[PDB]
């Protein structure tokens, strides 16, 4: 207070005693920074104004700022410095400009760079307006040249072009062929840089470099490693399509080579990373201060880790020879650990690393702990220090991001790092309930792009044998008097909790949480926890807990991938709907592509990514095994997954397994799981339940046992198991009277499922219709929802009663009555009820279109039409996408009479016109199915609404529409009807995205050369009299012309440079003019041909003479030809 | 009367406890969750009773309870729906309580990755805070205004709506972060300068500047806004919608 | 530095003051809660001096360290932590935080900021409003009140940076301008009430945080604590003065608190119930000079408030009826009737239990008694709300209100008298609604105080029949009580009756009351009246008023006798500040301002004794 107030008072004193200048000089030279900091204060404001009215004072001001700009670098300090330099005396317009360009112009803060741009522009304007004998005096001969040389040596003359032009004005007043190697050099001009500007375009560029010299191009010290992850990604899109990708294989060899290379620079003996103070242990830490301590190497570890994560996230779906070899695995593991340590190192020395680098390191860790080859390495004993460093760095990063100083993470032999890692993994495992629970009161300190990564990494690390045994023990057991002597080839193998230490409800709840979160790492651990749960079962409410834990544990075996690894696996699904026969035809095989694109985007936008840990967008996969089993690829389950579960939700639903999969996989004409005898658990639970519910068993346990049976029946394998299930549930219906409260919810669907599995007959499975109808008339919906689930089970493939068909109207009238009310209100109602209702209705319409007809299957389309058109608030998104996908399966399946089918193809036009981009993309998929299934001016309306979506959609929706447009165009009607429209949409001003329309034009033009339209293209190009060359952004005019002549080219290596042209949409540099001249000339010589057409071309250019450069240099090139 | 409302809300609270136990407290990968529906039905009956008795604030409090439970259980979208329900119930008597509920709804929309919905809720919040916050907001509304402003700028930089579909509110905000002459508003000077630099760097396609600003802005932003800024940087480096 | 250097030269030991801070830190993490509370007390003794020192980083470290004590399973540690954090100046803490660069990392290299003010305000003070111990809750509310004035918020138009906030705090004391210079209830303010914008913003943010914790409260204790805290704030920062900080006036928080009052468990907690009544009354009172007209409650005009006022009025009448049934022991079976309502019957059960417990104890100095406090608060809010009532609202209601006061008078006679006075105000129509018709560190340090100083220097050169038994009870209680506050209130009521032109021979036919009042002057002058300082100004006001009155047009007391009483008090006894001066104030005022020839010599005598 005294310092600043005294400076202000002294400034006010100098303002008035201005005749003397020693106090002014002293103030400036000694307190320039305080003057700038306090410049908002009126006496200091007046002092600075008085400095502005004095050439010598202003010169002292500038001389003092030149020697203090070190601390005037802060955004606020620099903004104030500019506010002070603004009104500087004119006699110093050469000094302040020198300071501007030498020091303040190249700032990472762009708004201050702009301020400096404006102020320097004015300083030159003033030098120009002031007469010559003084302008030459303030700005010397070589000083102006050095200013221009700093602006040109740096890339600063290109960001601030007006300043360079003004300096040029001041000095003026003061006195190839498109071949393989040209393309390779042009790509090298863009990809041998170090820049994250055009990664996708640079990947599409290096893709066209020949395969014989592509691996030698990505492996020089100049190749931008930022391109490796795009090149892999793009490469994957050419292996997912079915081909072989040289891009992917070359990028993979380069990525693994670079990983081995950087691992080679690590020390030979590895010591655990510990953040406390790694200086005491050894001279190892000197080397690790030199290694990732500089930037030449630290700025290559996350760039390499992004590529490695892009590779590791797709090795689960690659051809066998594209998996990582067993020799590199140790390498990879070390790299992962090192990357995390690098990140932790950066945290200790230089603040937060980088949202991208952090994500890359945690992605690598997450993905490596999911691969068996890498897990089995880091899980071993030779890699105990690496697993310990993983635990230490993960805990360190989580605390450095989420825990404020003064708070704790959780808020209510045997080296010490082994115990430290055990306790840290246990703490992080307990943090999965509050701190790392996405959407919990305590996840607000975690930025939510680290939360799934951290959850998955923590589960994976808690399954390591070094810490697994410790982690499975509740801390409420350490608080009791339990501490045995451990030893397990590490020193931390603990015996499992004794059941005397499980009879308390709290300890048992903690133990169940542990075993459900961590899963089981082997058959031995599964059997141990199975015996433990049984011995607990053999008390008040412990039996409910034990039965629920038992059914969770047996469901853990159902997960198709890595037997019981929650981090890698989700509950296996077998959908009730079947693969549609409309596809696998001619037009269905094209709809497959055009709709798979939209499906990938809908998955990226709305899917809950429950089975997906990392951020990678196109990672959707469903837990559906071939059963003919490997997992069925996501592009083969287009409209197959059960319509009543949310997109990307992987939890347990009533209907996980279709009865067809029961009758098929374990052939039951109507062994065990992955490594674990689930048949024995099946029979044990069947007997223990068939002998526990019939004989003083309280109802609250009857309900839980019936729930557990309903769940576990997904694991039954033989017909006698379902038979015992059904007999038990029938005898329980007889024993337990109308009093259920909570039993029908699980009794009715378990009964109906078992009855359906037994090839439903009127022999014993006849009286399911009775309690089905009885259950649809209830007071609480849960029983009715279980009834609808049982209805679906029984409607799957079981001819109802084998005689009587009253059940189908019994269902359909319930559906038609209860759905029609929920169209003006859907939020006030239950989502699950609506979803199972629509699922039932769609299955009826598709598999039973005989009994349904007048009232059903036509009014259902009305239910869906009024649901899809509801407001974004009134119709939730999960109901919207369910109804839309069910309508799309009803449409693509030919089980509709052609007055509701058409009543559906006209339901698609109103829904693309919504603001929400995901609803718009869903509507676009529905529209594409209406188009491809029901197959002149209607198609014109459709292509127009597509172009309108490009014009007024967000860049994602627009990019997707632009990606699907070329196929749609050359699929539905001839090019002559669109080569106007599309060109008009590439040649427009209201078009927000010319860079997408450029690829659209390119694809259309290159698809012209299919049946022999390699001449219509030059005809439509010569139709550039009015449209082209009339574009007020001359830069955009020459850019669009270059793009159009790239698109209209029959020569290779020049049609392959479009992403190099789209990469610079403005940017009228001279290399761009040279590229435009070369491309227009390659269209002149090879294409035109007619000598009179050469002249019709040449006299379209000089209309817009532009003698400067865009068209004059082109006209010159044509004269040279 | 109100005692029945008390019985119903205290039943729903135990139901929500039981659902939290069956789902989160002791993770159960075999439960779809029954007590959540029972709690929802009880809370709905209690809300309707309170609305009949002339107590929209108690009904909004129950809606807030249900919304917080839904967001806890990993259902962000239904949570945002119920948060907006409560905000509408509170709106023309407790603008600040409604602004808190709408902030919860916007957080839940960002959890669900519904960025246009979150942008819409943020703009509605900024509007309501300007109308009820009095230039020179009251201070309880100034916090809302600062959050909604930073979040709207980040969401507009993420979405990048085309000039055709771009509301006057969005354009009026975005033009404020272009600089032409020597203004920060309700925002601190340093954060406002970094936000202006961020807008100008995402417009001029300067990846290195965006990375520097990401690191500089990390301490100044909440973790929600740090997520938004990370998404802006990622959409800049790796755009969505390309399929590769 | 210099002190320690001198003392290290003199004695010789190399003891550094930077060596007890590590000991305090270690002692805070102690195993024992006794040692923990003692270390918290030591931190409370030293932390604000450390922050204002060159060891300010250690003081910030200690603030960080004491934050973990809010989890203690020992109430006295939690209350000690609250009292420690209430002493902290967060403008200074904000300055130190803005200067700190490696202290935000703390241990484990945290990325992000300390945000100590937000953590102290929300994670400790407002969090311990949800504490299950009422003592911790009360301490937390007190600490919140103390914290409100010193909680620097950014982008404030009064203080741009924390240095300017600290400079404001310094300058407001030592550069305080050296200058100087029909009874509304405690809650109303019919003035501009020019408030400080920075404190307005602080109060706004604090009220927003507490109201958010109250609306989303899933706990009984948190609701109780937030209600007590908001009532405390409405006492220390009145809603009428700080109208901007209380949102707005207040339509919403008032209906929120009224909904709380219509809950099923909340009114059964007597302390929280009376806090809610006080808060609701204060909020409804703060809307006077914007929501008053110059139907029911016709003087209101703003009709969004009429339902709230009606609901609060009927509730107050019902609970005062309940208290009257509990006092006049009568089991429950036409506007305060509660026989047909179950929630009010449960409230009757609770109040009956409390008063039956009170009836069997002898602790006459027990102030925190629950039934008496509840009845006092309910009568208080009734008297506050009556200021907005016109005769149409109350004229058909006053009979039952007076019946209730007749029975609640024995328990709380002071507030019963206050309520009788408010009823007399509304009857005779004398209440409100009837009588209604950039700056930083140079501004604050030098410019504004010097401008004020020079400006001052430059300007330096220029239905009564129903009140009879309650009035009689009040007069008799005056003649028999030793409670000075009750006697003060009875003198206020008598003065009001005299100004309403109610005859004195009607009340004092024998002149017994003024006989007793003048006989009190013996013990007052001797010094044997226990607390006479409280009673003397009111006595002399009443006597001055009675000097104007005419006992059948024959002087009752007389100004000369009043002057003699005053100079007898003065020339015989002790401090003039408490006794003689407060007696001379009514005489000076009602003789020189409000007032053929003997008046001149009376004024002469008064001027002589003033000299």
């Amino acid at each position: 207070i005294v310092r600043r107030g005294a400076l202000i008072l002294f400034c006010d004193y100098v303002c008035q005693n201005l005749h003397d200048s020693e106090h002014l000089t002293w103030l400036i030279v000694n307190h320039i920074q305080d003057l700038i900091s306090l410049s908002h204060e009126p006496p200091v404001q007046d002092f600075i104004s008085a400095v502005h009215r004095n050439s010598a004072a202003s010169g002292l001001f500038i001389q003092a700022i030149q020697s203090r700009c070190e601390n005037l670098s802060t955004p606020t300090m620099l903004k104030k410095t500019l506010q002070c330099l603004e009104g500087i005396h004119l006699s110093q317009s050469g000094a302040v400009l020198t300071l501007y360009v030498d020091r303040l112009l190249c700032t990472p803060f762009r708004v201050l760079a702009r301020m400096v741009d404006i102020l320097a522009c004015r300083r030159v304007e003033m030098l120009l307006a002031a007469n010559l004998q003084s302008s030459m005096a303030q700005l010397p001969m070589e000083e102006l040249n050095r200013i221009q040389e700093y602006l040109q040596s740096s890339g600063l003359a290109q960001r601030h072009q007006r300043l360079y032009s003004l300096l040029d004005r001041f000095r003026l007043s003061t006195m190839v062929s498109p071949d393989k190697d040209w393309y390779v050099h042009l790509v090298k001009s863009q990809c041998w840089t170090r820049s994250d500007s055009a990664l996708l375009e640079g990947a599409e560029l290096v893709n066209r470099i020949p395969a014989e010299d592509m691996n030698a191009f990505m492996m020089n010290s100049e190749f931008n490693l930022s391109l490796l992850a795009p090149c892999l990604s793009l490469g994957m899109s050419e292996i997912s399509g079915g081909q072989k990708s040289a891009l992917f294989e070359a990028a993979r060899e380069v990525t693994l080579a670079r990983v081995s290379g950087t691992v080679q620079q690590l020390p030979a003996v590895h010591h655990v990373f510990q953040p406390e103070l790694p200086a005491e242990p050894a001279a190892y830490w000197s080397k690790l201060n030199d290694l990732f301590g500089d930037a030449a190497l630290y700025q290559s570890l996350p760039t390499l880790a992004r590529a490695l994560a892009q590779y590791l996230v797709v090795v689960s779906k690659l051809p066998s020879h594209l998996h990582l070899p067993p020799e590199k695995e140790k390498d990879i593991v070390k790299f992962v650990v090192a990357t995390l340590e690098a990140l932790s190192w950066h945290l200790i020395h230089e603040q937060i690393p980088l949202s991208l680098d952090l994500q890359a390191g945690l992605d690598c860790c997450c993905l490596a702990l999911q691969l068996p080859g890498l897990w089995s390495v880091v899980s071993s004993t030779e890699f105990v220090t690496h697993a310990c460093s993983l635990i230490h760095c993960v805990h360190f990063i989580l605390e450095a991001v989420a825990v404020q100083p003064g708070e704790q993470l959780l808020s209510p032999q045997n080296p010490k790092y082994i115990t430290a890692a055990c306790e840290m993994v246990a703490e992080m495992v307990e943090s999965l309930q509050s701190v790392l629970a996405l959407g919990h009161k305590r996840n607000s300190g975690v930025p939510a792009f680290l939360t799934p990564l951290l959850r998955n990494i923590i589960i994976s690390l808690a399954r390591l044998p070094l810490v697994n045994s410790y982690t499975r023990v509740p801390p409420l057991v350490w608080k009791l008097g339990w501490s045995p002597k451990p030893g397990g080839d590490f020193g931390t193998a603990f015996p499992e909790i004794p059941v005397e230490f499980l009879q308390e409800k709290e300890v048992f709840k903690e133990f169940i949480y542990r075993i459900n979160t961590l899963g089981w790492t082997s058959r031995t651990q599964f059997e141990e926890t199975w015996a433990t749960l049984l011995g607990v079962l053999v008390r008040t409410q412990i039996n409910v807990l034990a039965v629920q834990a038992i059914t969770s544990l047996v469901l853990s075996a159902m997960t198709v991938p890595v037997a019981g690894n929650p981090a890698v696996s989700c509950l296996e699904q077998q959908p009730r709907n079947k693969p549609l026969k409309a596809l696998d035809t001619r037009f269905g095989r094209k709809l497959s592509i055009i709709r798979g694109i939209v499906e990938q985007e809908i998955q990226a936008m709305v899917s809950k990514r429950e089975n997906i840990a990392t951020h990678h967008l196109y990672q959707a996969w469903d837990p559906v095994p071939s059963l003919s089993g490997a997992l069925i690829s996501h592009e083969k389950l287009l409209l197959q997954i059960n319509p009543e579960r949310e997109l990307g939700s992987m939890s347990y639903k009533l209907g996980q397994v279709s009865i067809h999969s029961v009758w098929l996989g374990n052939s039951i004409t109507p062994k065990h799981r992955a490594g674990v005898d689930i048949h024995s658990c099946s029979q044990f639970l069947l007997e223990l339940y068939s002998r526990w519910i019939l004989p003083r068993t309280p109802a609250i346990l009857i309900s839980e046992v019936v729930r557990s049976l309903l769940v576990v029946s997904d694991l039954f394998t033989e017909r006698n198991q379902f038979e015992l299930m059904y007999v038990t549930l029938t005898e329980l219906r007889r024993v337990h009277p109308s009093e259920d409260e909570i039993l029908a919810q699980y009794l009715v669907p378990a009964t109906c499922k078992a009855a359906a599995v037994l090839g439903m007959d009127k022999a014993v499975a006849e009286p399911v219709s009775r309690l089905l109808e009885s259950t649809l008339r209830s007071s609480h919906l849960p029983s009715r929802v279980g009834a609808l689930h049982g209805i679906l089970y029984v409607l799957e493939c079981d001819l109802l009663d084998d005689t009587a068909k009253q059940l189908i109207p019994v269902i359909s009238d319930y559906l038609l009555s209860n759905l029609k009310g929920i169209a003006h209100c859907v939020n006030i109602h239950s989502q699950q009820h609506v979803l199972v209702m629509c699922a039932t209705a769609f299955y009826l319409i598709e598999n039973y279109p005989l009994d349904v007809g007048p009232e059903f299957s036509a009014s259902i389309i009305q239910m869906c039409g009024v649901m899809l058109s509801g407001s974004e608030e009134s119709t939730p998104s999960i109901i919207y996408h369910c109804a839309l996908r069910g309508l799309e399966r009803l449409l693509l399946s030919e089980q509709l009479s052609r007055l509701d089918a058409e009543s559906l193809v006209k339901l698609s036009v109103d829904r693309v016109n919504v603001h929400s981009p995901h609803r718009a993309m869903a509507a676009l998929g529905l529209m594409l199915t209406c188009m491809y299934t029901g197959k002149v001016i209607v198609a014109m309306e459709r292509v127009s609404v597509l172009f309108d979506r490009i014009r007024k959609g967000f860049p994602c929706e627009a990019r997707v529409v632009a990606r699907i447009l070329p196929q749609f165009l050359d699929d539905f009607f001839p090019p002559q009807d669109i080569m106007n429209k599309v060109i008009g949409e590439f040649l427009s001003n209201q078009q927000p995205y010319p860079q997408f329309m450029a690829t659209v034009v390119y694809k259309v033009f290159q698809t012209l050369h299919s049946t022999g339209q390699s001449s219509m293209v030059r005809d439509w190009v010569m139709l550039s009299l009015s449209n082209f060359t009339q574009r007020a952004p001359v830069a955009m005019a020459t850019w669009s012309l270059s793009c159009f002549f790239v698109s209209a080219s029959t020569s290779p290596w020049v049609a392959a440079i479009l992403p190099h042209v789209i990469s610079r949409m403005g940017k009228l540099e001279q290399v761009d003019v040279n590229l435009f001249c070369l491309v227009a000339t390659d269209f002149y010589r090879h294409q035109i041909e007619e000598e009179l057409d050469r002249r019709a071309f040449q006299s379209v250019l000089e209309v817009v003479a532009a003698p400067g450069s865009p068209y004059h240099r082109l006209l010159t090139c044509l004269r040279n030809v | 009367g109100p005692g029945e409302a008390l019985a119903l809300t205290e039943a729903a609270r135990l139901f929500l406890r039981q659902e939290r136990d069956a789902r989160q407290r002791l993770v159960c990968p075999a439960a779809y969750g029954e007590p959540l529906q029972a709690a929802a039905s009880a809370l709905g009956a209690a809300v309707r009773l309170h609305l009949e008795l002339g107590q929209p604030a108690a009904a909004a409090a129950l809606c807030l309870e249900l919304a917080a439970a839904l967001r806890d259980l990993g259902q962000p979208a239904a949570a945002a729906g119920h948060f907006q329900r409560a905000a509408q119930l509170q709106l023309p008597q407790l603008p600040l309580a409604a602004l808190q509920a709408l902030g919860e709804a916007a957080s839940c929309q960002l959890l669900a990755r519904d960025y246009t919905g979150a942008l819409a809720v943020f703009t509605r919040m900024q509007r309501l805070a300007r109308e009820h916050g009095s230039p020179a907001a009251l201070g309880a509304f100034s916090d809302v205004l600062v959050r909604c402003e930073v979040s709207r700028v980040l969401l507009l930089l993420l979405l990048q709506p085309p000039p055709a579909k771009l509301l006057p509110e969005h354009a009026q905000t975005l033009e404020k972060y272009s600089w032409e002459a020597f203004s920060s508003g309700q925002l601190p000077e340093e954060l406002f300068l970094l936000l202006q630099s961020l807008v100008m760097a995402t417009h001029e396609k300067d990846t290195e500047a965006i990375k520097s600003l990401q690191v500089e802005m990390w301490p100044l932003l909440t973790a929600e806004q740090n997520h938004l800024l990370h998404l802006v940087l990622q959409e800049t480096i790796s755009p969505s919608g390309q399929g590769v | 530095g210099d002190w320690m250097g001198t003392i290290r030269t003199l004695t010789g030991n190399t003891f550094s003051l930077a060596d007890c801070i590590p000991l305090l830190r270690k002692t805070l993490k102690d195993e024992s809660s006794v040692t923990c509370k003692l270390a918290c007390t030591a931190v409370r003794n030293c932390v604000m001096s450390l922050c204002s020192s060159s060891y300010s980083e250690l003081g910030l470290q200690l603030i960080i360290d004491v934050l973990t004590l809010r989890n203690s399973s020992y109430w006295l540690v939690r209350t000690e932590l609250l009292e420690t954090l209430a002493e902290i100046d967060f403008r200074l803490v904000s300055f130190l935080e803005a200067k700190a660069e490696n202290l935000h990392r703390g241990a484990h290299h945290y990325t992000g900021l300390l945000k100590l003010q937000e953590r102290v305000l929300n994670n400790v003070v407002i969090h311990l409003l949800g504490d299950e111990d009422p003592r911790v809750r009360h301490v937390a509310a007190a600490s919140l009140i103390r914290l409100v004035p010193k909680l620097f918020y950014k982008c404030d138009q009064g203080q741009a940076d924390p240095v300017v906030a600290v400079a404001r705090d310094q300058s407001s004391v030592y550069l305080k301008l050296l200058m100087h210079e029909t009874r509304i209830y405690r809650g109303y303010n019919l003035l501009p009430s020019i408030t400080d914008v920075t404190m307005e913003n602080n109060l706004s943010r604090v009220i927003a945080a507490v109201s958010h914790e109250l609306i989303t409260s899933t706990t009984r204790a948190l609701t109780f604590g937030c209600c007590e805290a908001l009532c405390l704030l409405s006492t220390a920062f009145p809603v009428c003065i700080w109208s901007l900080g209380w949102h707005c006036c207040t339509v919403g928080m008032a209906t929120m608190i009224l909904t709380l009052l219509s809950s099923a468990w909340f009114p059964l907690d007597l302390s929280a119930h009376q806090d809610a009544l006080i808060l609701a009354g204060n909020l409804l009172a703060a809307s006077a000079p914007k929501s008053l007209r110059s139907e029911v409650w016709p003087a209101l005009g703003d009709r969004a408030l009429v339902p709230m006022v009606e609901q609060l009025f009927s509730h107050l009448l019902k609970v005062i009826n309940i208290c009257a049934h509990v006092l006049d022991d009568v089991a429950p079976g036409s506007l305060g009737s509660f026989y047909h309502l179950p929630s009010y019957l449960k409230l009757h059960d609770v109040l009956k239990a409390t008063h039956a417990n009170y009836k069997v104890t002898l602790d006459l100095q027990n102030s925190t008694e629950k039934f008496g406090g509840f009845l006092r608060s309910a009568l208080d809010v009734l008297s506050q709300i009556l200021e907005l009532a016109t005769l149409q609202d109350i004229g058909k209601c006053v009979e039952e209100i007076l019946g209730y006061l007749k029975s609640c008078f024995s328990r709380e006679p002071m507030m019963a008298t206050v309520c009788v006075q408010q009823l007399l105000k509304t009857l005779f129509g004398t209440n409100l609604a009837s009588q209604f018709d950039r700056p930083g560190l140079y501004h604050y340090c030098f410019m504004a105080p010097y401008t004020h100083f020079t400006q001052a220097l430059a300007d330096a050169s220029l239905h009564i029949r129903l009140f009879e038994p309650l009035v009689i009870k009040a007069l008799k209680q005056y003649t028999t009580t030793t409670c000075v506050q009750l006697q003060k209130q009875v003198l206020d009521l008598l003065a009001q009756l005299v100004q309403l032109r109610v005859n004195y021979c009607l009340l004092d036919s024998d002149q017994v009351f003024i006989g007793f009042v003048l006989k009190q002057f013996e013990y007052i002058e001797v010094g044997q009246f226990r607390e006479s300082e409280a009673i003397i100004p009111n006595i002399f006001f009443f006597l001055v008023l009675l000097s104007y009155e005419r006992y059948h047009s024959k002087q009752i007391i007389g100004i000369p006798k009043i002057i003699q009483l005053c100079d007898g008090i003065m020339a015989s006894g002790r401090k003039a500040v408490t006794h003689a001066i407060p007696a001379l104030q009514p005489i000076v005022h009602d003789l020189f301002v409000l007032r053929g020839k003997e008046l001149e010599t009376q004024k002469e005598v008064v001027v002589s004794m003033l000299l």
